[PDB]
């Protein structure tokens, strides 16, 4: 399902995604998209941070959901 | 208190349905205002706001002080001299108490009693050595702070829970007696069992041995002594031998052992009334100190207090 | 059932109640009250007409439960007098509370207030209460926010503020639902204060008229307008508040309404000044202590009225010692007349600035209005200025010298373009001369040690003078650094008809540094500012006088041959000529058209042809004599 | 008070700012972790600051606690996290919303009070020195934000 | 036909919906009387979650019938 990632430093971006899919595979696919390793990149989701290790059903990110880019 | 334009207009408008209550009660001259407080014993009604009582409080407030004064109980801040020892007159006790009491009932019919500010003649009556005056400061002060503590915040209008000198004096109520002891033969005893003849009272109780450091002031009273000096008497003879810092606490120790020296109707009711006083301070106590500061202060001092208590309730 | 039954109308019926009203205590509760309606609505948008036509038959409704429950001035016992008449008077020290509170006492207030409450959760619920304005002209709206006969302390009071929560909601949602309506009652309400308004400016009116039903009326009436201004300052018209469609708004009140509320207002702000400063002069300084308007609960104090203690304000608990009849009707004319001042002159600033707030470019017609607007605010404040002469009045001087430096400031740098008409109407030059005053009068002053040691301001004459003095140089320099003056952009924004396009603020530099100079020179012809062997003026005042001297020899960029003066009509395409064409018959946009094409020049002939040659005659016949007036004239020194 | 925080998060999710963002903690509606981010051309840019709002029993009707759970250098603001702001003190009505507190705190970052501070050295820093204000707020910022 | 929403924190509404809408159209019907978004809204039947895609027939809901409004994050 389709996902919303505003870039706070830069522009906006949808993503597709899974349930089971793990926040650093958000944060590969918005390198592939842009260019800017996961390591630098900085997630954020209802004023918490993202953390690599979780996933989007441990987060409770559902569909259309608006992330936060920090770079 | 303080209360904004609303309140305060709201609180008016619903005191404006007391007039017939409070016209009752303060167009009177002083033997029937006490007359007639005194017939105020049920509420047929929803807990009143203890602000419509206002009026009538800062009378009994008015009378209070006439009698704090004129014992000196009333501590002088600009003077270090101490309070005398010297006992009310069963006239003024029977006048103080008729209002007391009338306070402790008012108090436990009304919510609201934020307004209550008084506050300053129960510390000066606390002074009295006559321990029935004793026992009812003692009582109203637990029955407040139990607001205080239930809501832990929020403008009190007496605020005397701050001072230390009070908590002092608490501490030194509360702790009179000792709710268990070790008699000579060794057998636990209880105050409890001060109302069962399957005891005997303490050897311990029924002697006064006082001790206060400046050089260690000490004052001895054997049964028998005690039996013939009067408590006024025993008073006397302790103030001339310690200073003035100690002779509150004296003032206790003597009553509790004037209490204990014989089993006659008067020390029986002494006994009970100084029981009474060390029960409602500890409920005191326990709602103007941290669970630690009262078990370091109190309960670690008197280990058996719960269990006593618990017995004392069937 | 419940829509055939009406059981909607007995969900508000019960307002129209005191009782109810005062038990659901018309806050927190009434707020919960209202939402509930709200959402009754939202989850039945079947009972949403229901509730919207019962909530406008009870607003309808209430006006006629209003009615003249008390009184609030009672003359005095001993001589049947509002008001003291004597400094050495003797008060009855009476034990009542020293401050009275009536509002929250009367049944239309506690009505009010649930009742205000309550609407404003509605507006909380952002519901059904966005309908209110069908079916319910504002006209309507107002006539339960705006009573007869009011307490002193209506403005000040928690209907009020609800009142302002909702009105500040209708205004964001429905933008010219009520303004146009309130601007009208305010209006009204100024005129029907014309008697006040226009009385003698040598005595106090309530003192003249002391002891007559008049003084309560005329209290009455400044109550009303004093919750009317209250309610304008901090809904609609406001620094903050200034939106551009606001600004429009405005322009097109002035321009279909007519600019008497400016000399109104001007007659109000100088009318409590006057007020305030006569009846300071017949109390006994207790009861000035005792009765200074101040401590409101929400002004915080900051801008005009200056504040004249006795004692100094930083000790505190000054109020509430002593009591009486007539120190309780004093404090409430006091705390009037502050009230009425701060919100003229929080209103003068704010038509004073206008535009510029958000610096949005402006066609023909709005840029006249707004120059018109500013015209007319200085030209009054000037003539306030000049009214009262300065022997004896130092207390209103100081007062009217601090609202002059707030209106003409921006929360500071100076607002350039009224400041330009006010030099331009002779407003420098009168506080020249109310310097030079000022200046002989300080040399009398017997000693300058006192004066010095100035922790707060009293009614002493040496201190008055020192602060007026104070505040007048004060004003002057700030007119003549390019730091503190807005940066409007050239006079050719204005005028095409021209020598030279400068810029506005750096042009007008040029002349208050001349008369500066000129003043100062002046003063040392007269051995005062120089020459002396002693300390003959405070620190403030010659470091003031140090300021101007270093701001004069300051540079700036510009030459200013000379300066046009500003009139609204002469602004390129010029309103004279364009208003000669209509009654010559030509119409607007074609006058205006030619105008631009030839450059702002009159047609000498007829050869163009577009006059017919009646038209032609007319307009030969309407020119005048003279041709001069048509175009912007420089200014005399 | 649950019906009105309900429709601030719906308001904040729908059409959040972008400048700032803020959600439940733990499920506890009445707990929240708000993110700042530092406002452009101030010496905060670039840095994102975590907060802690605890909304009273009796809200809209009294202001929510925010506190700085971050470091910052600020005239106004305290080491501890208390802020110093009007909303929160005098000037809170229930109209407003935690959108609008947040823009206000955004907008106060860029815009301090050192008339009115909480930190005298702060305020007295900033005064004396702008220069200097803005340097040590970089380099806190760059420590602990960044 | 009509049916209940209980909401556990707050109050019961009422809405008209035929069996053979979708879930989806309960979902706006629950954010208009209310004003919480559909993503938002989760829906319970007899201890049983409710998938947007499904109807209410699917599911065997019927007239009077209540579910239950509850909020998950």
């Amino acid at each position: 399902m389709q996902i919303f990632v505003k870039t706070l430093t830069g522009k906006t971006i949808t993503l597709e995604v899974e349930p089971s899919d793990t926040i650093e595979n958000v944060k590969a696919k918005i390198q592939d998209k842009e260019g800017i390793p996961p390591d630098q990149q900085r997630l954020i989701f209802a004023g918490k941070q993202l953390e690599d290790g979780r996933t989007l059903s441990d987060y409770n990110i559902q569909k259309e959901s608006t992330l936060h880019l920090v770079l | 208190v303080l209360f904004t334009r609303c309140e305060k207009a709201r609180k008016e408008k619903l005191a404006a349905g007391y007039k017939p209550l409070v016209d009752y009660l303060i167009d009177c001259d002083t033997p029937t205002f006490l007359e007639r407080i005194e017939a105020i014993q049920e509420w047929d009604r929803s807990r009143d706001d203890l602000y419509v009582w206002i009026p009538i409080l800062d009378r009994m407030d008015g009378l209070l002080l006439k009698v704090a004064e004129k014992y000196k109980y009333k501590q002088d801040p600009k003077k270090e001299c101490e309070v005398k020892l010297v006992e009310m007159e069963a006239h003024d006790v029977d006048y103080c108490l008729k209002m007391l009491k009338f306070t402790r009932r008012l108090l436990l019919n009304t919510e609201n009693r934020f307004v209550y500010s008084s506050g300053d003649v129960l510390m000066y009556l606390l002074n009295c050595p006559n321990f029935t005056i004793k026992l009812a400061v003692m009582r109203i002060l637990a029955i407040l702070g139990e607001r205080f503590v239930i809501a832990r915040e929020k403008i009190v209008a007496h605020n005397i829970f701050g001072d230390h000198n009070l908590r002092k004096k608490t501490l030194k109520l509360a702790l009179s007696l000792s709710s268990s002891v070790m008699d000579e033969d060794g057998e636990h005893f209880s105050l409890v069992d001060l109302y069962f003849d399957k005891k005997k009272v303490p050897q311990k109780w029924r002697k006064l041995r006082f001790t206060h450091y400046t050089s260690i002031k000490k004052v001895t009273m054997t049964t028998q002594e005690l039996c013939e000096h009067s408590l006024q008497q025993i008073f006397d003879k302790g103030m001339a031998l310690l200073p003035a810092e100690s002779w509150f606490d004296f003032s206790i120790k003597a009553s509790v052992a004037k209490a204990f020296s014989d089993d006659s109707g008067e020390n029986i009711d002494l006994r009970n009334i100084i029981i009474e006083t060390k029960l409602n301070a500890i409920a005191f106590v326990n709602t103007i100190f941290s669970p630690p500061q009262v078990s370091s202060k109190l309960f670690e001092l008197d280990p058996y207090a719960f269990n006593s208590l618990t017995d004392l309730i069937s | 059932q419940v829509k055939e039954k009406g059981l909607i109308n007995n969900l508000f019926d019960f307002l129209l109640d005191a009782d109810h009203a005062r038990i659901l205590t018309g806050g927190d509760r009434s707020t919960e009250y209202g939402t509930d309606i709200d959402e009754l609505a939202r989850h039945y948008p079947d009972l949403k007409a229901n509730i919207v036509e019962a909530l406008c038959n009870v607003i309808r409704k209430m006006p006629s439960t209003f009615r003249n429950e008390r009184e609030f001035l009672f003359t005095s016992p001993k001589d049947q007098k509002y008001f003291f008449h004597r400094k050495n008077e003797e008060i009855l020290t009476d034990k009542e509370e020293h401050e009275p509170a009536y509002w929250e006492l009367l049944d239309k207030g506690t009505m009010l207030d649930t009742f205000t409450s309550v609407l404003f959760g509605m507006s909380l619920g952002n519901g059904s209460f966005s309908q209110v304005p069908q079916h319910l002209e504002a006209r309507d709206f107002l006539a339960i926010i705006f009573m007869e006969n009011p307490p002193y302390e209506y403005f000040t009071s928690v209907a009020i503020s609800n009142v302002t929560e909702v009105l500040q909601y209708l205004d964001e949602k429905y933008e010219d639902y009520a303004f146009m309506d309130v601007m009208k009652v305010l209006n009204d309400q100024l005129e029907n204060l014309n008697d006040f308004l226009n009385s003698p400016n040598d005595r106090s009116f309530f003192l003249e008229r002391d002891g007559e039903n008049s003084v309560r009326s005329c209290h009455s009436k400044l109550c009303r307008l004093a919750a009317i201004l209250n309610i304008v300052t901090n809904v609609y018209i406001d620094l903050t508040t200034l939106s551009c469609k606001r600004i429009m708004q405005i322009y097109s009140y002035f321009d279909k309404r007519g600019f008497s509320l400016i000399k109104n207002l001007k007659l109000l702000f100088q009318k409590c000044a006057l007020e305030e400063m006569y009846i300071r002069q017949h109390m006994p300084d207790s009861v000035i202590t005792e009765t200074m308007p101040l401590p409101i609960v929400d002004v915080s104090g900051d801008g005009p009225p200056l504040q004249i203690y006795i004692d100094d304000p930083k000790k505190g608990d000054q109020k509430g010692k002593i009591t009486s009849v007539k120190t309780r009707n004093t404090l409430q004319m006091r705390t009037i007349l502050y009230t009425l001042q701060s919100n003229t002159a929080i209103l003068f600033r704010c038509f004073l600035r206008l535009s510029h707030s958000r610096n949005m470019d402006l066609e023909h017609k709005d840029l006249t209005t707004e120059v018109h607007i500013f015209e007319n605010v200085v030209e009054n404040v000037i003539e306030m200025l000049k009214a009262t002469e300065l022997e004896g009045h130092l207390p209103y001087i100081l007062v009217l010298l601090n609202f002059n430096t707030f209106v003409f400031t921006i929360p500071e740098i100076l607002q350039t373009i009224p400041a330009y008409i006010f030099y331009q109407k002779g407003g420098y030059l009168l506080y020249l001369h109310i310097i030079r005053d000022l200046f002989t009068r300080m040399t009398k002053i017997k000693d300058l040690s006192s004066l010095d040691n100035i922790n707060y301001i009293d009614e002493s004459n040496g201190i008055l003078t020192l602060s007026c003095l104070i505040n007048a140089l004060t004003f002057y320099n700030k007119s003549m650094q390019t730091e503190t003056m807005e940066n409007v952009q050239s006079i050719g924004k204005y005028y095409v008809s021209i020598d030279d396009d400068y810029n506005i603020m750096k042009a007008l530099t040029v002349p208050i540094k001349v008369m500066a100079l000129a003043m100062i020179l002046d003063l040392d012809k007269s051995d005062s500012l120089f020459k002396t062997q002693s300390r003959n003026v405070p620190y403030s005042v010659f470091k003031q006088l140090l300021s101007m001297l270093k701001n004069i020899f300051t540079n700036v960029n510009i030459y200013t041959k000379e300066l046009y003066e500003l009139h609204w009509d002469l602004i390129f395409p010029p309103i004279k000529k364009i208003s000669l064409f209509e009654q010559v018959g030509i119409p607007g946009d074609v006058a205006a058209n030619y105008l631009t094409d030839t450059g702002d020049d009159l047609p000498a002939d007829n050869s163009i042809g577009l006059f017919s040659p009646e038209q032609w005659e007319k307009y030969k016949k309407l020119i005048g004599e003279d041709k001069s007036i048509y175009y912007p004239q420089p200014m005399q020194a | 008070a649950l019906k009105r925080i309900h429709k601030e998060l719906n308001d904040l999710a729908r059409d959040p700012p972008a400048q700032c963002s803020a959600g439940p903690v733990g499920d506890d509606m009445f707990h929240w972790q708000a993110t700042i981010m530092g406002p452009n051309d101030s010496p905060y840019q670039g840095g994102v600051f975590f907060l802690t709002i605890h909304f009273p029993t009796d809200y809209p009707f009294k202001p929510p606690k925010v506190a700085f759970t971050t470091r910052i250098y600020h005239p106004n603001i305290n080491s501890n996290g208390s802020i110093c702001l009007d909303i929160l003190r005098s000037q809170w009505s229930p109209a407003l919303t935690i959108s609008k507190v947040l823009l206000s705190i955004c907008s106060l970052l860029c815009d301090p009070n050192p008339d009115d501070p909480l930190v005298p050295e702060i305020a007295r820093i900033y005064k004396t020195d702008r220069e200097k204000y803005n340097r040590i707020a970089r380099e806190w910022t760059q420590k602990y934000a960044m």
